[PDB]
RNA sequence: UCCUCCUAAAGAGUAACGGAGGAGCACGAAGGUUGGCUAAUCCUGGUCGGACAUCAGGAGGUUAGUGCAAUGGCAUAAGCC
RNA sequence: CCAGGGCUACACACGUGCUACAAUGGCGCAUACAAAGAGAAGCGACCUCGCGAGAGCAAGCGGACCUCAUAAAGUGCGUCGUAGUCCGGAUUGGAGUCUGCAACUCGACUCCAUGAAGUCGGAAUCGCUAGUAAUCGUGGAUCAGAAUGCCACGGUGAAUAC
């Protein structure tokens, strides 16, 4: 939790300052990081669904969700109960450990990195990222791994407006575009 | 391994496994591994760490992957938006360096599928 | 969490090129070695690099010369 | 792509612009040398070269100075 | 032959070759109990991803759901695990 | 008469070719053996510069003597190891050289980058009887420049004909 302890010395008095907050609950903290992985192609083989779950085992270290289809669609040839996605949900420590080995080691890694965009926030503070290459987790040796799969994280806090989240997530040095 | 953005070829010998990056042909792979002190006839897998970082920055010299696809592209679009000759067999998509369209250009032009 | 069902969380070092050497936890099994990190990544400068367009006439002065 | 030894304009042109430079904007300025090239003194001119069968106006930019005048004449046209 | 609504005139019942629809089952869980949970449809953000999969958040407040027609009911849920 | 443009267009169809799809090959290094022909407002050594196309300086030659002009397949050695791959070279970007008043339409060539279709080809159909087919290079005319065409020249060199 390196960047838990950041958080808690350097991050909230850099931004209680920031805003004038009143008080130290008024700061936003991100609460969880989780991990999306719509698969799409388990209707024709499930076994693509549970390799697509291993690697997300291997990029968070805890066990997938298999998420099933909530109504049914026709138009992807889907109907209601199907596992068509997998999602990780990130708290407490893991969270923090997470956050720190995708800002490190994780984004640094992607091809022509220019910079995440600042508007990609949900209006509510939360913000939201794709990854579209899984290869850039160190976890997933080059070798072994047959599709792309990529991803997509959204990170998850309590900032009233996302302004005050664009402000939480640049004193992590979450770089910017 | 990982120069500039991508490389894992192996069981190759360095001038050929260093032009899997966008930017590199026989030629200037030669010079970068005249440059890095390195033998051409090395694989990847038998490349210690203190070779392949001398690599990196040997590689860094010359637009390679990242930049270069949007350089390139920009200059596209840079005679796409001017108006000019070469912009304009460009957009509707037909040879640009002056020959002939009767009977070839199949690379322009894709297949004949009519 | 529940036992046994998640992978192998063991704390790893991670050594990149430019003298970062980190101690995180991670499934990579032990000893990644990097070649790019955060404090080794062209953030700074790289990203501005054809944000420099050039210039076009000047071009022409690198030719006319006079 | 040719000549370095001096870059190549008409002096048809080169007189034509040089007295079209010291006297502000001014009408299409028509001419045929679509071979010169398009020197750095004419950007904001509104050279109307020949086509083949109109004098079609072009806006000189900068972007357009390593180009010759020709390029932006298409001669032939097509569906 | 049976079920639901209207005709049917605010109890019940009530006809016509009057107006609309269904049934001749299913279920070893879709039954019993205990514990838990709360929908539809939009909106913004988000790799492939698209009106429309899977995520995050907000609005909304049952317009959802009920093995099967329609009415009555259902949040203490009779709905979901 | 003149300038500019067209003869070079491009949904497509055909003809004749060229280069391929590779290991009887590719690439790297070393090295051997030709014939024929051209050359003066022309051919252009050697030397120097340039990665290169070339540039500068410039002898010699109207020629069995000078120049174009290092023939290439071959052969040795190394590597590649059957992959759309060190195959293939299209296309495109950038940077150049030369010719010419001038290279945009619309030249050839070089350099760097790119690296597509193609893994032997349907029905059909062509050429060839021996120094032939096949394959490898060289020269010439036309020509300021611009051929994979044409016309010539030699190298290696078959199979089969009841």
């Amino acid at each position: 939790a390196k960047l838990h302890d950041y958080y808690k010395d350097e991050v909230v008095k850099k931004l209680m300052t920031e805003f004038n907050y009143n008080s130290v609950m008024q700061v936003p903290r991100v609460e969880k990081i989780t991990l999306n992985m719509g698969v799409g192609e388990a209707i024709a083989d499930k076994k693509l669904l549970d390799n697509a779950a291993a690697d997300l085992a291997a990029i968070s270290g805890q066990k997938p969700l298999i998420t099933k289809a909530r109504k049914s669609v026709a138009g992807f040839k889907i109907r209601q109960g199907y596992p068509i996605g997998c999602k990780v949900t990130l708290r407490g420590e893991r969270m923090w450990e997470f956050f720190e080995r995708l800002i490190t080691i994780a984004v640094p890694r992607i091809r022509d990195f220019r910079g995440l965009s600042a508007k990609s926030f949900d209006g509510r503070g939360n913000y939201s990222m794709g990854v579209r290459e899984q290869i850039i987790f160190p976890e997933i040796d080059y070798d072994k791994v047959d599709r792309v799969r990529g991803l997509d994280i959204t990170i998850t806090t309590t900032a009233k407006s996302d302004e005050e989240g664009r402000a939480l997530l640049a004193a992590f040095d979450f770089p910017f575009r | 391994a990982r120069i500039a953005g991508i490389n894992i070829p192996d069981h190759k010998h360095a001038v050929i496994a260093l032009t899997s990056i966008y930017g590199v042909g026989k030629t200037r792979s030669k010079a970068i591994l005249a440059a890095a002190g390195i033998a051409e006839d090395v694989k990847i897998s038998e490349l210690s760490e203190g070779q392949i970082d001398t690599l990196r920055d040997e590689v860094a010299k010359f637009v390679v992957e990242g930049d270069l696809r949007r350089e390139i592209s920009m200059s596209i679009k840079r005679l796409m938006d001017l108006g000019c000759y070469r912009g304009l067999r460009h957009r509707r998509g037909l040879p640009v360096r002056g020959q002939r369209t009767k009977t070839n250009a199949r690379t322009r032009k894709g297949p004949r599928k009519p | 969490m529940k036992k046994d069902i998640h992978p192998k969380y063991e704390e790893i070092t991670a050594s990149c090129s430019c003298g970062n050497v980190m101690k995180i936890r991670s499934t990579v099994g032990h000893d990644l070695n990097l070649d790019v990190c955060s404090k080794c990544h062209p953030f700074f400068t790289g990203k501005q690099r054809d944000v420099a367009t050039g210039g076009r006439v000047d071009r022409f002065n690198k030719r006319f010369n006079i | 792509r040719s000549l370095k030894k001096g870059p190549f304009i008409d002096l048809h042109l080169l007189k034509k612009v040089e007295k079209a430079v010291e006297s502000g904007d001014k009408k299409p300025l028509r001419t045929w040398s679509r071979r010169s090239t398009i020197f750095p003194n004419m950007i904001g001119l509104t050279i109307a070269v020949h086509n083949g069968r109109q004098h079609v106006p072009v806006f000189v930019t900068d972007e357009m100075v390593g180009h010759k005048l020709g390029e932006f004449a298409p001669t032939r046209t097509y569906r």
